[PDB]
Formats: structure tokens, sequence, C-alpha cells
RNA sequence: GAUUAAUAGGGACAGUCGGGGGCGUCAGUAUUCAAUUGUCAGAGGUGAAAUUCUUGGAUUUAUUGAAGACUAACAACUGCGAAAGCAUUCGCCAAGGAUGUUUUCAUUAAUCAGGAACG
């Protein structure tokens, strides 16, 4: 027996209660218990001795903590997955100003979350934004280069500008013939 | 006597230079608790605003407890003199004190104290340290480790580096114990580190042919003639620096007296001037 | 009176701020203090005080 | 029953399998993915920690140690604090390769004071 | 000889409130530097690479010393300050908001040309 724990508030508490039969499903499915406490908002999971998965508590303590951040449940259970991982980048002590930061976060966020859509089909990817924090996932490339999104859209440096590099990256990493050189001249 | 003494300040209330006066009468009578009360009066009754006033009064009560009264209340005043003035000042105020006292080893403990609290922001403290250190303590490599420390204390903004490293160059320079030879190490390192500031060099140049070698007094004209040489040779230079560089040179030779390096220093000036 | 209470809280913020004069903040409370001393200086002299 | 410790540092550029003792002093083991495949874009792999995992494995079942206790980190300072597929393939194919593990622990270095 | 006491004043007092200010103090990490050992062939970067450090041992593992920096997770459709802004503990120093009072001089009020403090 090896336990991960965290703390979920008090309006996620319906979310977890109306949404939990799929997160110990799949749990079951990878051999490992977890409940629900209720009077403290406490979401425990204790690895069995059927797993026979040893990522899966590693998985599970990232579940936990996505369901604490309120990450959607299911993304949260593609988690299960090989090459998705979790992420987050705080933005709050990034930008010191408070207005600033808002009108930051709002550019990042765009006119009706299209340049969101365009990010995460660039990246394969999903974003959400929890105010001071930015939850993402993916594949590790896509971890790295949306990091890079996000501090430079914290640093005041548009996303229609980064979606243009992004797009060259595409097209010049599927052509094969440009395989490897610096192709700054090109952004 | 007391009757003019209270005469002069009714009429001048502000003068802290006859409060001392009249203080330092009360310490030649040796009524010393009175000269606290004339001390604790004149902070009392001087017009608020005039810090050089008070912390005139203060520098003097400070004097007066080192010297009269004890370690208690050298303490409880130095904590008085903290939260109502500066608090650098006043500790730089007691290091220069304890130094012109001869207490060197509780001088020390709190060149210490001040260069943990105020070495973040402060380079002059570091500098009255190894300043110490080249004066009485003799100290060198423990100044030098001292600046390994404070190098290491500092931000690497270029005021605390560039004037943090030249400054002590220049203690070497100026106490032999310090050796100008360690001096030139520090210099070297920095037009090593950044070869682009004339200033430095005109700095370097400066404190060459000045008087080097504390030991004896003179400057040394074969490495002046060098360093010279070199800082004609470094790349860079606006013709304003360098046709200054040329008339330093020339002027160093005409105090050395050789007119055929004085020739050389022309020959050299209109042979960059072609160009 | 009034105006002695003004008067005694503009000595004790002076004494504040020269305790420490790098606090702006304070001073501004002082020159609105002493704003506040001119106008009630001036309005109870005017009737004779 | 042999307690150890086997300390990963999984960056998402490369991958640092390395078993020390139960104090944390003495390197029992330590191997790399350029000890593993050694290709600079293929140094962060799932198949570089099998090869990594393997190695170490064969070693500290030759020196006899049956049994670990693994940390975990990741780039804690500024970068990000999530270990990598190195990590969690190192771990599948550890428990794979035999041994058994009492508790799990991942420590990262967190900073109560980035920027 | 001296009106209503104003559903405009200012103040006093008391309990408070404040990630408001200044000064000092107390921790907390993370980074860098240095040391000590276990090291023992890459590390490191990238989308690939390169520079670079690498048998005197890099990267690593652990323990310390020194340094600067900032106060994460609590952190808000919140709170304080006029603004810029303000988040460890504690202490000191004045100040400020609201509340209440069985508190007073009774127009003292409001607005900004000129000007002045803080960015």
């Amino acid at each position: 027996e090896s336990s991960f724990m965290t703390l979920f508030p008090k309006y996620r508490e319906r979310y977890l209660k109306d949404c939990w039969p799929l997160v110990t499903k799949a749990l079951e499915k990878h051999g490992i218990a977890a409940t629900l406490d209720i009077v403290e908002g406490s979401m425990t999971v204790k690895t069995t001795r059927k797993t026979y998965d040893p990522a899966a508590i590693l998985k599970a303590r990232d579940l936990i903590k996505l369901l604490a951040r309120s990450v959607p449940a299911p993304q949260a259970l593609k988690i299960l997955e090989d090459g998705m991982a979790c992420d987050i980048i705080k933005i709050r002590s990034m930008v010191r100003n408070k207005e600033r930061f808002v009108k930051r976060r709002q550019r990042l966020l765009g006119q009706n979350g299209t340049t969101l859509k365009a990010l995460e089909l660039l990246t394969q990817t999903y974003i959400l934004v929890h105010g001071n924090t930015v939850s993402v996932m993916g594949g590790y490339k896509g971890l790295k280069e949306v990091r890079r999104v996000v501090e430079d859209t914290m640093n005041n440096i548009h996303p229609i500008y980064l979606i243009k590099e992004l797009m060259i990256k595409r097209e010049l990493a599927k052509d094969p013939a440009l395989a490897h050189e610096d192709w700054s001249r090109y952004l | 006597t007391a009757s003019d003494f209270e005469r002069l300040l009714l009429g001048q209330p502000d003068s802290s230079e006859l409060w001392i006066a009249y203080m330092a009468s009360q310490m030649q009578v040796n009524d010393l608790s009175s000269a606290r009360q004339i001390a604790e009066r004149a902070l009392k009754t001087i017009n608020i605003r005039e810090e050089t006033e008070k912390l005139n009064v203060w520098i003097a009560y400070l004097n007066l407890e080192v010297a009269y009264g004890t370690d208690e209340t050298v303490q409880e005043v130095f904590k008085r003199a903290c939260t109502y003035n500066d608090d650098r000042e006043v500790h730089e105020r007691l290091a220069s004190i304890y130094i012109q006292s001869g207490k060197y080893k509780e001088a020390e403990d709190l060149f210490e104290k001040i260069v943990k609290k105020y070495g973040s922001e402060a380079p002059h403290v570091w500098y009255n340290y190894a300043h110490f250190l080249h004066t009485k303590s003799n100290k060198p490599e423990q100044a030098r480790a001292l600046l390994k420390r404070a190098t290491q204390v500092l931000g690497n903004t270029k005021d605390t580096y560039l004037y943090l490293l030249p400054k002590f160059a220049a203690l070497e320079f100026r106490s032999p114990n310090g050796d100008r030879e360690q001096g030139r190490t520090l210099f070297e390192k920095l037009l090593a580190t950044y070869p682009k500031r004339f200033d430095l060099w005109n700095q370097l140049l400066d404190l060459e042919t000045s008087a080097s070698s504390v030991a004896k007094n003179p400057a040394d004209p074969s490495v002046i003639r060098d360093l010279f040489e070199r800082g004609t040779k470094v790349k860079g230079l606006r013709p304003r620096q360098a046709k200054a560089w040329f008339r330093r040179w020339a002027q160093w030779e005409e105090k050395f007296g050789d007119a055929k390096s004085r020739e050389k220093v022309s020959a050299k000036a209109q042979e960059w001037a072609r160009a | 009176e009034d105006l002695y209470f003004l008067i005694k809280k503009a000595v004790a913020v002076r004494k504040h701020l020269e305790r420490n004069r790098k606090d702006k903040d304070s001073k501004f409370r002082l020159i609105l203090i002493e704003s506040r001393i001119h106008r009630l200086a001036r309005y109870y002299k005017t009737v004779g005080v | 029953l042999v307690f150890g410790v086997a300390r990963i540092f999984a960056s998402f550029n490369d991958t640092f399998v390395h078993v020390t003792d139960l104090s944390g002093r003495e390197t029992i083991c330590r191997v790399t993915g350029g000890m593993k495949v050694k290709a600079d874009r293929d140094e962060s792999s799932p198949y570089a920690a099998m090869l990594a995992a393997q190695d170490v494995a064969a070693r500290c079942k030759e020196l006899g140690i049956t049994a670990l206790h693994i940390k975990i980190r990741a780039t804690g300072g500024n970068g990000t604090k999530t270990p990598g597929p190195g990590a969690q393939s190192a771990l599948r194919a550890l428990a794979r390769s035999g041994m058994k593990i009492g508790r799990i622990e991942d420590v990262t270095p967190t900073p109560s004071d980035s920027t």
C-alpha cells in the first residue's frame, strides 16, 4: 500500500460526486481502489496488490491533482495513456501588474477562444486556464512548446505571431529535404 | 560659564556646535551625567528638521560614552541612534570612532556585523573593512577574501562590481602592505573582463602615474611606458580619448624628464593620427 | 480645543516624519493636516481669536 | 529483504537512473540515455529508459538488493516540475524486471521564491 | 445680551479593521558560488544541431558554508492605500476607514484659474 491524496473544493464536490463512477471504473480497470470523502473533501487512491502496472499510481496522483484543479474528469482519465503528461504554469508572479496581468490573460484567451483552438490543434494538446494557473496536456514536445507560448504571451509577444511561428514550424518540419539546419531566417 | 552657555542656547537653540561645546565644558568639569543631560536636552530642544545638527549631537554622545562610559550604555545609545537616525550611517560613525579610539577588536566585530547587515547594497562598507585591514590590523589576504565575499554579496550591476574591484585595487595601490602588485592584479583582471572601458584604463594610468610604491612613494616608469603602449594598442579609441592619452603620456614624460621618450610620445601621436 | 488637538497631531506627525524622513505617504498626511491647520486657523482667526 | 534508493532525474531531454545507498551517499550505479541509445534527439525516450532500467536492474540484481524505494524529481527550480516518459517507462520496466517496491515517493525541489 | 443643532461640518473617546506606510527583526525555500565525498562517460541544447563542460570527473547523490532574489500551494466577481501599488513571523512608530457615544467652536461649507507633493 502506497497512498496519495489532496483536497478539492466545495464547488467541485458536486462535480466529483456525479462524476465519480467512471473515475473509479477506470481505476478498478487499473486495479487500484479510490473513494471520495465528503465531510472533508479528499480523494484517496490506494494501490492494491493486484496492480500489474506500476505507473498507474503516479498516473493516479496526476489524476487527483487535475481533479483538484478542476480539470475535466475524463481528460484527466485520458492522462492514463502513454504520451500524455500534465503541467501547470503560474503567471500571477510572472506579471507584476494586476490589470496588465488581466489584459494579458484575456489576450491569451483571444476573441472567442479561436486562438486557443488554433494552439491546441497545432500542438495536439488541451488547454485550461484556471486564472493564476494554466492547465496543459499532450505529448511532451507539445508541452515544451505550449510552455514557450504561455511565457511569450505573458512577455507580451502576440499569439498571432506565435501561431505564425508554429505553422511555419509545422510545414518546415513536415518537409524532409530541409531536415536539419537553423531555420530562423524563415521565422 | 553655564549662564553664558544658557544665554547662547537661548540665542541659537539649533547650534549643535555650541551644544557640544557646552557638554564638552561639562566633560571637562567631569559631571558626565550632566553632559548626558545636556546632549539629551539637545536632542529635545534643537529644531527638529536639522539632521546634521542632531547627528552631530549623536556622534558626540557616542564619543562621550566610548570615552568615559561603559559597554552597556554604548550599546544602548547605539540602539537609539539607529532607531532615530540612519542605521548604516551610525554604524559607520561608530566604526570610525572605534578606529580612532584604537579598540580594534570590537571595531572588527562591528565591521563584521555591518558587512552582514548593510553589505547587500553598500560598497563603501567593504571598502572601509579593506581599509582597516590594509591599515592597522595588517590582513591583506583576509581583505582579498573579503573581496571574494564582496563579489558574493553584491549584485553584478556595474557600479557594485566595477566599482568595488577598482576601489580595492586603489586601496592596494595606496597601502604598501596592500601590495600595488595586487592592485595591478585586480586592474589586469578588470581590463581583461572589460577591455572597452577607457575610463578604467585612464584610472589605471592615474594610479600608476601616481605614488604607487607606497613603501618609498614613487611611480614606476618602465611599466608606465608599457601600459601607455598597451593603451595605445587596444581597440576602440575615439580620437579625443587618443589625444587625451597621448597628452597624459607626454606630460608624464615631462614630469620624468626623459626628452627622448617625450619625443617618442610626440612621434607616436603623429603616427597614430595618421590614419 | 479642536485646533489644539489638530496642532497636537501635527507636531506628532512631524516628529515621526523626522524620525524617518523617507516616509512620503506620511509626508502627504502631514501636508494634508497642515492644509487643515491653515484653513481652520484662518476661519477661527476671522472671529477674533 | 534489503532496501535501496533509486533516484531518477527525468528531464524532458535526458534521463538519469541513479541508484544510491539507503543513506543516499554511496552511488551504487548510474546509467544515462547516452550510456543508452546516445541519440541527441532520442536521448529522452521510453525505449532508452527501458535500456537504462534493465542495465541497472541487472546490476542491482548482480549485487543482490531485490527491492528499492524510488525517489522521483524533475527540473524543480524554475522549469517544469513534472517527470518524463523516461521516468514512467523506467519504473514500469524496473518493476517488470522484477523486484518489489515498498512505498513510492516523488520529491521535487519546489521553490517558494522563483520570481 | 447666545435660534433650529444640519438627514454638510472637523474633532474627542472606546472597541475595532486593514497582504496601508516606514524602520528593524524572524523564518522559508529555490538559484548561484565554494567545499567534501560516492562518482565515472557522457552531460547539454535542440524541432534536429552546434557552442560549452567533460578521467584534475562534467551531469549526478548527499551534507554544509556564503551570497542575492522572492514569499509559491491558502490568493478571492475579496481587503487596504488617492495613485503608482500592497502578500513569511514578530516588534516599534506615527497615520487612515467604518461603527457607536449620555462629545464639543456653530459656518466653519462645495468648486477649481495661479501653484505645490507623490510616478
